[PDB]
């Protein structure tokens, strides 16, 4: 395992689907809402119905 | 442009993801975009510029 800080994980896999690094850095705290976001609504929709 | 910036403690080089193997960094390898406002966490270095040394004559 080599750590690597998570925002250049996430630089790298933006890359990794062919949208440039700076998309990632110019929209970090957008592209974190969203996915804080996004992990909240699993626990609704897990909550919501067996 | 690939690869990633790294430091020793004291000077920056680009190098590549998987292979250390230092670079100056260079306007041929890298690109620009936005501004150093946006950039969570940017540092400050010299970016060397390969025609400016042609220019020079
Ligand atoms: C970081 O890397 C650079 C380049 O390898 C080191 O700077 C060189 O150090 C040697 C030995 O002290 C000198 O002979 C060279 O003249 C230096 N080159 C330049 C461009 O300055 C630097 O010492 C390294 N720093 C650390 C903390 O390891
Ligand atoms: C990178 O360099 C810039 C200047 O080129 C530094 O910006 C200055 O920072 C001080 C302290 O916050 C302010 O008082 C100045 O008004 C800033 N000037 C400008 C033009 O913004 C910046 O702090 C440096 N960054 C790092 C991480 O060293
Ligand atoms: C990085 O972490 C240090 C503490 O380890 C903190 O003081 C600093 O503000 C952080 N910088 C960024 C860009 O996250």
């Amino acid at each position: 395992a080599l750590q690597i800080p998570f925002a250049m994980q996430m630089a790298y896999r933006f890359n990794g689907i062919g949208v440039t690094q700076n998309v990632l850095y110019e929209n970090q705290k957008l592209i974190a809402n969203q996915f804080n976001s996004a992990i909240g609504k699993i626990q609704d929709s897990l909550s919501s119905t067996a | 442009r690939e690869g990633v910036f790294v430091s020793n403690g004291t000077h920056w080089f680009v190098t590549q993801r998987n292979f250390y193997e230092p670079q100056i960094i260079t306007t041929d390898n890298t690109f620009v975009s936005g501004n150093c406002d946006v950039v969570i966490g940017i540092v400050n270095n010299t970016v060397y510029d390969p025609l400016q040394p042609e220019l020079d004559s």
